[PDB]
DNA sequence: GTACGTCCGGCCCGTAAATTCAGATCTT
RNA sequence: UUUUGGCAUAGUUGC
DNA sequence: AAGATCTGAATTTACGGGCGCAACTATGCCGGACGTAC
């Protein structure tokens, strides 16, 4: 049987290779100069290479020439060994969709009207534009306010628009786009997709338990994770020997009293104690606040981190500065002086601290930041803090204790306790002294003397102020 | 090379991957190879 | 370009054979004294081959 | 628990501190360092009973500073896990319990208290009180507690006591 | 309808190992 | 209110 | 006696090092595709 040999080719233009190379066989067919190879193949995702059937190489080589695609393949050739040739003819494989050309590019794109042509769909997007205003991006909502406001190829009627290359919208893009140009299958978005428009997870070093079968209630720590059926090998108590369990038979139990964190839900992120484990609810104290905390056992891993659990300087404006005291997605939780907590937008400024700031308590003692104080007046009188930022008149405390706010409050100050030259770059003369004569131009300057780089000389020489007269 | 793995496609071309990638390797650690081309950026020097 | 690049860079053969390109043909002239621009005129130069 | 063990320390003494009285100061600022401070391994540290041996005064070759290693025979106070321990509650709160077993901090978890006791938030000094009105558990006093772990932060030590065992509270 | 402009795809030397020839301990 | 920066090729030159 | 094979001992290619520092000037990625504007 013949062989096939691989003919490097110009990416992107296989099949038009194969094309050409079946018209060449059939043009020379009947000429005296046949083509003696007898197929060609230019599979569907091999993308840079085509295939030749032949039983020599000279036939390739001689099959090949005057194809300017394939120069890069004339001068030598690959053969495909032959218990593999089985292997290039061998082929695998209201909803959401992708777009696969134009600027929404692997963009998420609910069905919104299938249209039983079969030539395009109907699909909602959140539109990637500039709205006509940097061109002469990010997905953000659709403004028709602004893209009226700004001009250009615009069209309203009402919540519907056209504009900018025959974009349709409504209220939110809503265009027709090719089939043949989306995805159908192997989309599957996410539930921020869903407000736009089981699950295995074991680790090394968690502890689990058997639930079922002949080796039930025997507890190990996991070694290796894979897949679906993970066959896992657990060090068990008092055994030597690893067995084999898959995910199904197993379950995320833990001790009481050992580290715990949540994997996913709605305690997710926090850290904390199992107290006691029911049959599924398993409750904790978080490290952070002692409130209780029911997971399921599933949602428990064994890590031994710290918690996370930041509190910088920002201006919320000129007249009152802010500490952050909770670090959101797209604002700032800030703390003022007043005691008032506010959400503001990332785009505050950053003040430079003063750490060796002085300020005075209640009783005349200077303090500074990093200071143990009590309060003993004002709204939060009873409680103790430590200094953390300072002001002409106020003094920010924290408190593990506390709860509310990652400790943060405030207090003014007298409410605790402790527990460049104008001469610079200036012609100048000098008038006295052993240098009278010369002009020169100011290099530095204090309050006592200057440095003059003299004009005519190759040196600067630093006089006093009252010798220099300025021209 | 993982993409071939994981969708699983033939193994020539995952045994001519792991060809350029050992090659790749080799020539991050010694851009000296005797009969191998010394590793340009794409514009005919060498690398380092 | 391609004289331009060999007369600027005094590499000579293709730029992408700048491997093989004998380098240092083509110099900045010498300017310092009338002597010295001339005795770089009229330079020889022997290759080690 | 209390052991008086021997531990290794090193000093770097500065030039200032030579001539006379040189390891009179080393054993002063030994005294000022090691107490009236906390580690994991070794517990809470209450004071050096005596020193064993001052080391060789090495001279550190770009500083001036000599480092001096001490043999030093204190007292250390090391938490363990799984003893019953006398304590005194210091502190009585909603949410638990704070006792002091020597230098060391121990938290009762309201999980922690049996069932049996209930806060007492209608009385001016706040307690846990029991249904049947047996013990009263207020500050100071007299508790023998089971350590149900030792858990170290910032090399200081708070442990959790509970008191569901017999034989354990108010005696 | 055409093209252009600009964003995405491609001499030594010593070693040193490989190549070549008479014991040797067999078989006859 | 106190900065900072290309690099790695070739040539030439000095002792 | 013979005949091996057969195992220690003369002859060919291949890396791979190749003076100190210091100073100066001198040069250094693009081609198809998709869309805009006219």
């Amino acid at each position: 049987d013949p062989n096939l040999w691989t003919v490097k080719c110009k990416i992107g233009e296989e099949r038009a290779t194969a094309i050409s190379l079946m018209r060449k066989f059939i043009a020379y067919q009947f000429t005296d100069t046949p083509l003696q190879i007898k197929s060609v193949v230019a599979p569907e995702h091999v993308k840079g290479y085509i295939y030749v059937e032949a039983y020599k190489q000279t036939h390739v080589k001689q099959a090949i020439e005057g194809v300017g695609n394939l120069r890069l393949g004339y001068w030598n050739q690959q053969m495909v060994p032959i218990k593999e040739m089985t292997d290039v003819l061998k082929v695998v494989k209201k909803s959401w969709v992708r777009l696969k050309r134009g600027i929404y590019k692997d963009d998420i794109a609910q069905v919104d009207y299938v249209e039983p042509s079969q030539n395009t769909i109907s699909l909602k997007m959140i539109p990637r534009i500039d709205y006509d205003r940097i061109k002469a991006p990010p997905q953000r909502l659709f403004d028709a306010e602004k893209i009226r406001s700004l001009g250009g190829d615009v069209a309203s009627d009402g919540d519907f628009l056209i504009f900018e290359g025959n974009r349709y919208s409504r209220k939110f893009l809503f265009k027709s786009f090719a089939m043949s140009a989306v995805i159908t299958e192997g989309v599957k978005p996410t539930l921020s997709e869903l407000e736009k428009f089981r699950e295995h997870n074991f680790q090394p070093g968690d502890n689990v338990e058997v639930c079922e079968g002949e080796l039930i209630n025997l507890q190990g720590k996991i070694l290796s994770v894979d897949g679906n059926k993970i066959t896992i090998m657990p060090k068990h108590e008092d055994l030597k020997d690893m067995l084999e369990f898959p995910a199904q038979e197993l379950r995320k139990y833990f001790k009481m009293g050992d580290h715990v964190k949540v994997i996913a839900g709605r305690f997710e992120g926090d850290t904390g104690l199992i107290v006691r484990v029911e049959e599924n609810f398993v409750i904790l104290f978080s490290d952070l606040t002692m409130h209780e905390l029911k997971v399921l056992p599933r949602d428990l891993q064994l890590c031994s981190e710290t918690a996370s659990g930041w509190g910088e300087l920002v201006q919320l404006d000129p007249q009152t500065v802010g500490v952050i005291v909770r670090l959101e997605r797209e604002t700032f939780q800030v703390l003022n002086m007043y005691g008032k907590v506010v959400t503001v937008r990332h785009q505050v400024t950053r003040k430079k601290d003063n750490r060796f700031a002085v300020a005075l308590d209640s009783e005349q003692n200077n303090i500074h930041v990093k200071d143990i104080v009590k309060v003993i007046d004002g709204p939060h009188s009873g409680r103790e803090g430590e200094i953390r930022h300072l002001f002409r008149s106020f003094a920010f405390l924290h408190c593990k204790k506390l709860v509310e706010n990652g400790g943060m409050f405030v207090c003014k100050t007298r409410h605790l306790v402790l527990a460049d030259n104008e001469l610079i770059g200036q012609t100048v003369r000098i008038s006295q002294g052993p240098y009278k004569g010369y002009i020169g131009v100011v290099k530095d300057a204090t309050e006592s003397t200057a440095r003059v780089e003299l004009h005519s000389t190759c040196q600067t020489i630093s006089v006093d102020r009252q010798r220099l007269t300025t021209v | 090379l993982r993409r071939n793995e994981q969708n699983g496609a033939a193994a020539h071309v995952i045994a001519e991957d792991v060809k350029l990638l050992q090659f790749h390797v080799a020539t991050m650690v010694d851009n000296e190879l005797p009969g191998l081309p010394r590793a340009m950026q794409k514009s005919g020097r060498p690398l380092k | 370009d391609g004289l331009k690049y060999s007369l600027a860079t005094g590499n000579w053969g293709d730029q992408k054979k700048a491997h093989q390109a004998r380098a240092g043909v083509s110099q900045v002239l010498n300017r310092l004294t009338f002597a010295s621009t001339l005795s770089h005129l009229r330079r020889l130069n022997s290759p080690i081959g | 628990m209390f052991y008086h063990i021997s531990l290794e320390h090193e000093i770097l003494l500065h030039p200032r501190y030579f001539g006379p009285n040189l390891l009179n100061t080393v054993k002063q600022k030994l005294f000022t360092e090691v107490e009236g401070t906390c580690t994991g391994k070794y517990g809470f540290v209450i004071a050096v009973t005596t020193i064993d041996n001052i080391g060789a005064g090495v001279i550190q070759p770009g500083r001036g500073f000599v480092l001096y290693p001490v043999k030093y025979k204190a007292i250390v106070f090391r938490p363990f896990k799984g003893e019953v321990v006398d304590a005194v509650v210091t502190q009585v709160n909603k949410v638990g319990l704070f006792t002091e077993i020597g230098p060391m901090s121990c938290f009762i978890s309201r999980h922690s208290i049996p069932s049996e006791m209930e806060f007492d938030p209608n009385s001016n000094p706040p307690c846990y009180k029991t249904m049947d009105e047996d013990i009263v558990i207020q500050q100071d006093d007299e508790i023998r507690l089971k350590i149900v772990g030792t858990r170290v932060d910032k090399n200081d030590i708070f442990a959790i006591g509970s008191l569901m065992d017999d034989y354990l509270g108010l005696v």
